[PDB]
């Protein structure tokens, strides 16, 4: 062959500008295989390069890239490669371009993430010809009929020309622009880039042809754009288009928080009868109806258990763990049966324990607010009088705002400290998010004293009430009385009051967060811990669980371990499978704080999901010698398996047997059961009708569902707290409503066996074992006499029809549809479920549904 | 597909090595 460049890199050292180009020819046909000479040249070839060139200064950058990427120096070939300009000819099957290619694709994401964040003139500049060469790559890509991951490439490179570009003029616009949201709602973190790639895909939904407003609303959600989703609805209601309304409406309420609500609902402010109703939609009065309803309907509640445990019950703890229980299984059911039916087992109540059993007849009273203050009238010390106040606040849910005048006057007339505590929690839950100056002041001055059940919840509910706010008067004020006070109570119920307040805010909490974790408080250290986990909410931020996980092993504090891990399990809520492999390491720790904040952990990011993994984990925790490491594990598992069937999860029988046992016991202890009794409570919450789930139908995150389950998980301080898991109790409801605003006979279809989503069976008493005589005796002619008496002598159903109210379990949603297409059409697939706006051609007399007493 | 694979292992990557890191620390206080 050749067997030597020698003498073509020598030709190069000429001073001829006709010997220097054939040389750099020759040298390029070759550099497939002297390399090894050429780069010791390569020098030459740089000087020449830098020059007027006549062709060489063209050919020599491309073969000075070619020799710098053989051998191995890519940080300088891209440089040359650069430089050669149109001689690197993009379209060609070489692994030299392809590998080139790739390099620079890498620099250009780079440089973009780089420079994005910097100021808006403050850019370094990037290199044209590298642009060039990024934008000929994106062309390409088009070209091979590949529209998908373009978008991928236009989002690592932070351009959104290009990927607005590929996204429209691509086929399949619906399915593009679906796998955009999902791109931008799941993986992408850059809170900022986010934004911006939703205002170009709402951008684009709306100059489609036939607008995707369902979607367009919940990005709008997503921005928090309350003057824009408003304009959405007012040109949808100056257009003949209802049932797009009523939808946007339903999901706008179950989506967006309080305040956005309240303000969109201003801008619409600023016939009738629709804009009235609107109002009406976004303020929640139908949504909350229909779910009391759907849940008083279908109210399959289970006494025998709870009877059960009642028979068991000896002390005070397992009392009002039965308390807690019957208020969970009769959450959102406005059915009191068992507390009017066991008046003396819940008048053997004392102090603390009757604020509890109030707080139970609220959480049972959940959503039913038309009744309300006079039904707490009817059912009736200070610390009555302050569980009534707090069960009328956990009836009068996140949407409260008419009761909040009340509440307010009557904290301000009350006189005894647990009056004055209840008070302010049923405040704080009432005015949840809303951030009203007045309420604040108000909770602001209760707190201002020295005593430690008062001050728990004015901070508590100062935490609530700013939730979100990121109130640097509400911080400074919160902190500064942590510091200066003198009482531990009051200590944790700021801390949980400033991790709400530092809510949803991903960055902007870093430096509070710093503050707390070096503080030497141990209780802020725990708030700082709390505040993490707030902010970082359902985000998976790693740098947030490198803090939490970085705390729950250097930190002294049990306590702070514990609630690092907690934060741990709520950061990760969002990906069930990814925290089993954080937790199960954590689960076999030493020391039983930490292993009881990975229980915990467990629990809230697996809460209504049933995974495999987690129960895995929690079965052996279940079976520990330390005492609340038990309950912690117990409570987890129904925390996980609220609402799962046997053949769902072949393991939730046996946990029910395991917690049946564990209440009928002679040692197990005190704590043990506590958690065993809550365990069935959240269990069979709700009657079997709700599921708790952080995040809505929709994926954006439930605010009340996230307070709910921290305030509860801070029940290991304060028992009255622990019926703040209310709030997480979400109806697992499919509800169809037609123009009227008003339930008709509908029967959705299920394609599936009855077996998987039903519900548990009653099981009956036990019966009565009478007395077995043993294995009556064999003697020596029994068997000879046994002799001489002989001589002497399925169909499995694979259909499901629901009613309109229709229990249908998460799970139980991608499969549901209706009977052969009948008069309803739903406006939206069978699958987010919630509440959908069932269309209708066919005109009849459409009867409709009962509004069923609410009693049970 | 394949971007959304990508993301998928770059975050798993990362996952990965703040879970090395945490149990590093928790064996030297272990061996503590």
């Amino acid at each position: 062959m050749i067997t030597s460049a020698a003498g073509i890199i020598s030709l190069l050292d000429e001073d001829e500008p006709q010997l220097k180009e054939f040389a750099l020819h020759k040298l390029n046909a070759v550099v497939n295989d002297f390399w090894a000479e050429i780069s010791e040249s390569v020098d030459k070839i740089e000087v020449l390069y830098e020059d007027e060139g006549f062709r060489s200064r063209q050919f020599a950058a491309l073969v000075a890239s070619k020799v710098f990427y053989h051998l191995g120096a890519f940080e300088e070939s891209l440089n040359y490669a650069l430089g050669a300009g149109d001689l690197f000819n993009v379209n060609d099957n070489s692994e030299y371009v392809e590998t080139i290619i790739a390099k620079c694709i890498d620099h250009y994401t780079k440089q973009c993430v780089e420079n994005a964040d910097l100021p808006e003139g403050e850019k370094k500049p990037i290199d044209q010809r590298l642009e060039g060469i990024v934008n000929k790559m994106f062309q390409r890509c088009l070209d091979d009929h590949k529209y998908k991951q373009a978008i991928g490439i236009a989002l690592e490179t932070r351009r959104l020309d290009v990927f607005e570009k590929t996204i429209l003029e691509s086929n399949d616009v619906p399915g593009m622009l679906a796998y955009s949201l999902k791109l931008c709602m799941s993986l992408m973190q850059n809170k900022q880039f986010r934004n911006k790639v939703l205002r170009v895909l709402v951008k684009i939904y709306m100059n489609l042809e036939k607008p995707d407003f369902i979607n367009v609303c919940q990005c709008l959600i997503f921005l928090d754009d309350p003057q824009a989703v408003s304009d959405i609805l007012e040109k949808l209601v100056k257009e003949d288009n209802l049932l797009m309304a009523y939808q946007i409406c339903f999901d706008l309420y179950e989506s967006a928080s309080q305040q956005f609500l309240s303000s969109v609902i201003q801008n619409l402010r600023t016939p009738k009868d629709q804009t009235l109703k609107m109002i009406k939609i976004l303020s929640g009065e139908m949504a909350i109806e229909l779910h009391l309803q759907f849940l008083i309907r279908n109210n399959n509640t289970d006494l025998m258990i709870l009877k059960n445990t009642k028979d068991a019950v000896r002390n005070s703890v397992c009392h009002t763990a039965t308390v807690i229980a019957n208020s969970f299984m009769h959450c959102g059911t406005t059915s009191d049966q068992f507390l009017r039916d066991n008046l003396e087992w819940l008048a053997r109540a004392t102090n603390w324990a009757k604020f509890t059993a109030t707080a139970s007849l609220g959480v049972i009273h959940k959503g039913h607010e038309k009744e309300a203050l006079q039904l707490m009238a009817t059912y009736l010390s200070a610390y009555q009088e302050g569980g009534g106040l707090y069960a009328l606040g956990l009836i009068h849910a996140n949407h409260g705002g008419d009761i909040i005048d009340y509440l307010l006057n009557q904290l301000k007339n009350a006189s005894n400290d647990i009056v004055r505590h209840g008070g302010s929690l049923g405040l704080g839950l009432a005015a949840m998010g809303t951030a009203r100056q007045d309420v604040y002041d108000l909770l602001k001055t209760n707190l201002y004293q020295d005593d430690a059940v008062t001050g728990e919840a004015a901070g508590l509910a100062l935490g609530l009430v700013m939730l979100g706010s990121k109130n640097a008067q509400a911080i400074e004020d919160m902190v500064g009385y942590a510091q200066e006070t003198q009482h531990e109570k009051i200590l944790r119920g700021l801390a949980v009051g400033i991790a709400l307040v530092m809510y949803g805010r991903m960055e902007e909490a870093d430096a509070l967060i710093e503050s707390l974790c070096r503080d030497k408080d141990p209780i802020l250290r725990r708030s700082g811990m709390y505040t993490v986990a707030m902010a970082y909410c359902g985000s998976g931020n790693n740098k947030a669980i490198r803090r939490l996980l970085h705390v729950a092993v250097s930190d002294v504090n049990d306590d702070v371990r514990r609630a690092a891990v907690e934060s741990l399990g709520f950061i990760l809520f969002r990906t069930p499978e990814q925290c089993p492999s954080v937790v199960s390491l954590l689960s076999e720790s030493y020391n039983p704080h930490v292993r009881y904040g990975a229980a915990m952990a467990l629990g809230i990011c697996c809460a209504g999901t049933g995974n495999k993994e987690a129960i895995n984990l929690l079965e052996p925790m279940t079976n520990d010698p330390v005492n609340y490491v038990r309950q912690g594990a117990l409570i987890a598992s129904a925390l996980i398996m609220i609402q799962q069937t046997e053949i769902t999860c072949p393991k939730v029988n046996q946990f029910r047997q395991l917690y049946s046992k564990v209440i009928n016991d002679k040692h197990d202890d005190v704590m043990a059961k506590f958690g065993a009794i809550l365990a069935q409570g959240i269990l069979d919450a709700g009657g079997h009708n709700v599921t708790i789930s952080l995040q809505s139908r929709t994926g954006h995150t439930h605010m009340p569902s996230v307070v709910g389950v921290l305030v509860f998980t801070q029940f290991w301080f304060w028992f009255p707290l622990s019926h703040f898991l209310s709030l997480a109790y979400t109806p697992t409801c499919v509800i169809g409503l037609n123009k009227d605003l008003k339930m008709p006979k509908v029967q959705y279809k299920s394609n599936c066996k009855p077996s998987t989503f039903a519900y548990p069976a009653p099981l009956e008493v036990p019966k009565e074992k009478e007395k077995e005589k043993v294995s009556t005796a064999v003697l020596s002619i029994t068997a000879k006499a046994k002799k001489k008496e002989k001589e002497k002598e399925e169909p499995e159903p694979n259909f499901q029809l629901l009613d309109n109210p229709a229990r249908v379990m998460p799970a139980q949603l991608k499969v549901l549809t209706m009977p052969e297409t009948c008069r309803y059409q739903p406006f939206k697939p069978l699958s987010i479920g919630g509440i959908i706006i069932l269309k209708d051609t066919s005109e009849d007399i459409e009867e409709l549904v009962e509004p069923v007493a609410a009693h049970g | 597909d394949l971007y959304s694979r990508y993301k998928k292992l770059q975050q798993e990557l990362e996952f990965l090595e703040v879970q090395e890191e945490y149990i590093k620390d928790e064996q030297k206080n272990l061996k503590k």
